[PDB]
RNA sequence: CUCAC
DNA sequence: TATAATGGGGGATGCA
DNA sequence: TGCATCCGTGAGTG
């Protein structure tokens, strides 16, 4: 076929077809299985060695393969690979740490307690410090994966206009916005069904705004506003430090009633 | 925090956790029954990428074709690793060939006449039919095929051996085969009689290899 | 450790379309979206849901959500259900469903393969409000715009058209997301028209622009005062952190001591004047200056809260005032209170 | 940058 | 919405 | 041997 009637290819009469020439040739590892009638797997389909392919299901699958359905040559192929799962991001690890039992590592660790060779034992003890803290408090591990994300009340991150009728705002104002900026951007992805790799770097590049949220700077580079080299103060900066929440605003305060003079 | 909480809870290194948070590798949850580089999968595993798409997605390899030349293998068939594919290109791997974009598309038309051919008795080996190769014919002495009609003359040669259609007006009045070892004595758009040589046969003639 | 060089390697490892295989697949994507047009005239069901339900199966189970649009919420078993409605249909009508799943298995391979232009594309915009990663991940949802748009038909490489999309998305981003306080996108090319207009003035002058040249340079309809204006809305709030700038800022909201102090002593010498009048005295006042709602009710609404007319409230009103007025010189007590 | 230690 | 464009620019200490 | 974390107080000015 062609873009024009014209150019078409049209068999004059009887005859058979040969192919030479090729731009390329693309060598697959996978197994070809012809058909006669109907095809009961469409092509994508995750297939295990004896399913039932084509044909009312005589002809079927000899090994694990994902099911590449050819009309033109009349064959369905199936392309040796499992039907594998191996995740990445802090959703694999959401699940992993859901998986634990921490009992289980519990009676585990105090069985490896018993065993010399000075590291062990030692490595045995902190693990089972964190399990046993776990276990004590009643935490689940999971939650050292944050699903819904805590926002912080307007004022005390506030947007207020100064004295000349100016604007000024937080530094966790931007970061907020870069964080839903990203999670929007990745709710539409998802819901129009972008490949692997965008997803992939979309959700790695929500991980770098949750990261500069609460610790900006603590990893690779400090996220900075744009004209300037100042890291933007995350709620970590905000706590700790000489200038931290604690140090500057709990044990040590400015106070009325009080006055200073050269003496 | 160092060192890693979640790390240090699932048995994994630091360098483990930036890999698998920061997308870098894949951790494996469940094997399915996989196996990577002869080994089995096992869970808790850290794949990286080209390890995953092999596992997930196979492995296959597209190899390119210099512009007019054409492949050693043939559409579907099986490949060995280090089989040839073309004068100048080697696999790398086993499987299913698979040609891309066929420059050239090339139809055998099937064709089923009825021509007549005249030969000395003695010359020809008496058969109801014949399989391409096979001896029709052998003449002990060069033997012209001579016209039976009078018309123009329509040729229309083979790969090996030929056709021969004498006709009137554009209706044709003869059709004659010249086999391999008869060689034409006529042009197309000739003006033959009755009696003149179309052709010379000498020794053994057969017939064409299609 | 570097997302950039990551992303770089990840965007190296899909090949390079040739012209054919490029051709093919658009070929492929348009002919499964005419698959899935007469899908869904077989089933008598609805395009979407059947593209979806396809993707769904496509990309297989790692991706599986109710999409904003669909009617039906698309979980593992109304798409198991779908499945089954599309695996039951004859030799003719069910051929359609390979195609569909071919139309999305080229589509994704075909955005995939043309992930290198958006790189070169967004390389130059940077340093606009926007990091290079954000300007590549709106790009790509450019891209993904122009897949679903192109035409092979027209014998234009993929490339030409995907451009336009590519650049149609990020300047779009950029215009939206880049300022603290989002502004309209035609009101950004308008501050943009002016910056270039002002630079152009100063260019050729030798000096800043005024806002009357600017206005002239803008032409009709634009004087000193709209200027003035767009200039004083295109300002960029500045951080309070700024070595702090909030430290010297003060908070005029709350109330301080001696303002709850007054306002707490302005309340307290004034119900000493529901004392004197009476009980509803005291009230046609507070509906009037608003006491109770907030707001001022008329002598006309307040009528229909005792009965009287607009001219026993008035005197009702009038009553209550000359009264505190005398009530007042003898306490003398308010005065100040200013 | 300046004052006091 | 359609020429084509396809990979960036000090100073010491505790702990693994 | 690499990484992360600490490194005195209050006050003035632009
Ligand atoms: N309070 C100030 N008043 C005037 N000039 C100052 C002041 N602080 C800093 N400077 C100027 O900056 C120069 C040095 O500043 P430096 O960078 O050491 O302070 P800084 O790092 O800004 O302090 P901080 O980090 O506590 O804000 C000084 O030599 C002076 O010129």
């Amino acid at each position: 076929a062609a873009i024009d009637p014209e150019e078409e290819v049209i068999a004059e009469a009887e005859g058979v077809v040969h192919l030479h020439e090729p731009a390329s040739i693309l060598v697959v590892k996978a197994r070809v299985y012809p058909f006669e009638d109907d095809v009961e797997v469409s092509t994508g389909d995750r297939v295990a060695p004896g399913d039932v392919l084509a044909d009312g299901g005589k002809v079927k699958s000899d090994v694990y393969g994902r099911v590449e359905v050819d009309l033109v040559r009349n064959v369905v192929r199936v392309v040796e690979s499992y039907d594998i799962d191996a995740r990445m991001g802090a959703e694999a690890i959401q699940q992993l740490l859901k998986e634990l039992d921490l009992e289980a590592l519990e009676k585990e660790l105090l069985e490896e307690m018993k065993h010399p060779s000075r590291a062990r034992r030692a490595k045995a003890r902190k693990r089972l410090e964190v399990v046993r803290a776990f276990l004590d408090s009643g935490n689940r591990p999971e939650w050292m994966i944050l699903e819904a994300v805590p926002v912080l009340p307007p004022d005390l991150r506030p947007m207020v206009q100064v004295d000349g009728g100016r604007f000024a705002t937080s530094d966790l104002n931007d970061l907020y916005r870069r964080l839903i900026n990203r999670n929007n951007r990745l709710k539409k992805l998802l819901a129009q069904g972008a490949p692997e790799i965008i997803i992939r770097n979309e959700k790695r590049m929500l991980q770098e705004a949750v990261d500069a949220l609460l610790d900006n700077g603590r990893r690779g580079a400090p996220v900075t506003n744009p004209g300037s080299d100042r890291p933007l103060r995350s709620l970590t900066d905000i706590l700790s430090g000489k200038q931290g929440r604690f140090r500057q605003n709990l044990l040590g305060k400015r106070v009325d009633y009080s006055g200073r003079s050269v003496i | 925090d160092v060192p890693s909480k979640i790390g240090t809870l699932l048995d994994l290194s630091a360098t483990e956790l930036e890999q698998v948070l920061y997308f870098s590798k894949y951790i494996v949850l469940d094997p399915k029954g996989a196996i990577l580089n002869g080994v089995p999968v096992e869970k808790r595993q850290l794949l990286t990428d080209e390890e995953y798409r092999e596992l997930r997605y196979g492995k296959q390899e597209t190899y390119p074709l210099p512009p007019g030349v054409d492949a050693l293998v043939k559409d579907g068939e099986e490949v060995v690793k280090g089989q040839e594919l073309a004068p100048g290109v080697v696999s790398r791997l086993d499987g299913v060939a698979l040609y891309r974009f066929p420059r050239r598309v090339r139809v055998e038309y099937v064709k089923k006449e009825r021509a007549g051919l005249r030969l000395p008795l003695a010359a020809w080996v008496e058969k109801e039919a014949y399989k391409p190769g096979e001896i029709l014919a052998e003449l002990p002495e060069p033997y012209l095929f001579r016209a039976e009609e009078e018309g123009v003359v329509e040729l229309k040669e083979l790969e090996e051996g030929a056709f021969l259609v004498l006709r009137r007006e554009d209706e044709p009045v003869a059709t004659y085969f010249l086999p391999v070892g008869m060689t034409p004595l006529v042009v197309h758009g000739e003006i033959v009689e009755k009696g003149q040589p179309l052709a010379e046969a000498k020794g053994l003639l057969r017939m064409p290899r299609q | 450790s570097d997302p950039v060089r990551q992303y770089l390697h990840e965007i190296g490892q899909v090949p390079l379309l040739t012209l054919e295989e490029e051709v093919e697949l658009a070929r492929k994507v348009e002919e499964g979206m005419e698959a899935i047009k007469k899908l869904s005239e077989i089933t008598g069901l609805d395009p979407d849901l059947i593209r979806e339900v396809v993707r769904a199966k496509i990309l297989g189970s790692a991706r599986v959500r109710h999409i904003p649009g669909l009617k039906e919420t698309l979980d593992p078993k109304t798409v198991e259900e779908i499945d089954q409605k599309l695996k039951s249909l004859p030799k003719e009508h069910k051929r359609y469903l390979h195609i569909a799943r071919e139309g999305e298995a080229a589509r994704q391979h075909l955005i995939e393969a043309n992930l290198r232009l958006v790189v070169s594309i967004a390389k130059k915009y940077t340093g606009r409000g926007l990091s290079f990663l954000d300007l590549i991940q709106e790009g790509n949802q450019g891209l993904i715009r122009a897949v679903e748009k192109f035409e092979y038909k027209r014998r234009f490489k993929f490339s030409t058209y995907a451009t336009w999309w590519i650049r149609q998305a990020i300047n779009r981003a950029i215009a939206d997301q880049a300022r603290t306080i989002r502004i309209p996108v035609h009101m950004v090319e308008t501050i943009n028209k002016l910056s270039r207009t002002a630079r152009q003035l100063q260019q050729e002058l030798g000096r800043e622009p005024t806002y009357e040249e600017i206005a002239e340079a803008m032409g009709p309809g634009w004087d000193a005062k709209r200027v003035e204006e767009t200039l004083k809305i295109a300002q960029e709030p500045v951080s309070l952190e700024t070595p702090f700038y909030g430290d010297f800022i003060p908070d005029e909201h709350l109330p301080s001591p001696v303002d709850a102090a007054t306002q707490s002593l302005l309340s307290e010498e004034l119900e000493k004047a529901l004392s004197k009048l009476s009980e509803r005295e005291a009230m046609v006042l507070k509906l009037r200056k608003g006491l109770i709602d907030g707001r001022e009710h008329t002598l006309e609404e307040v009528g229909a809260f005792f009965g009287v007319t607009r001219e026993r409230i008035r005197q009702i009103e009038n009553k209550a005032l000359r009264k505190l007025k005398y009530h007042e010189s003898r306490t003398r007590k308010l005065r100040d209170f200013l």
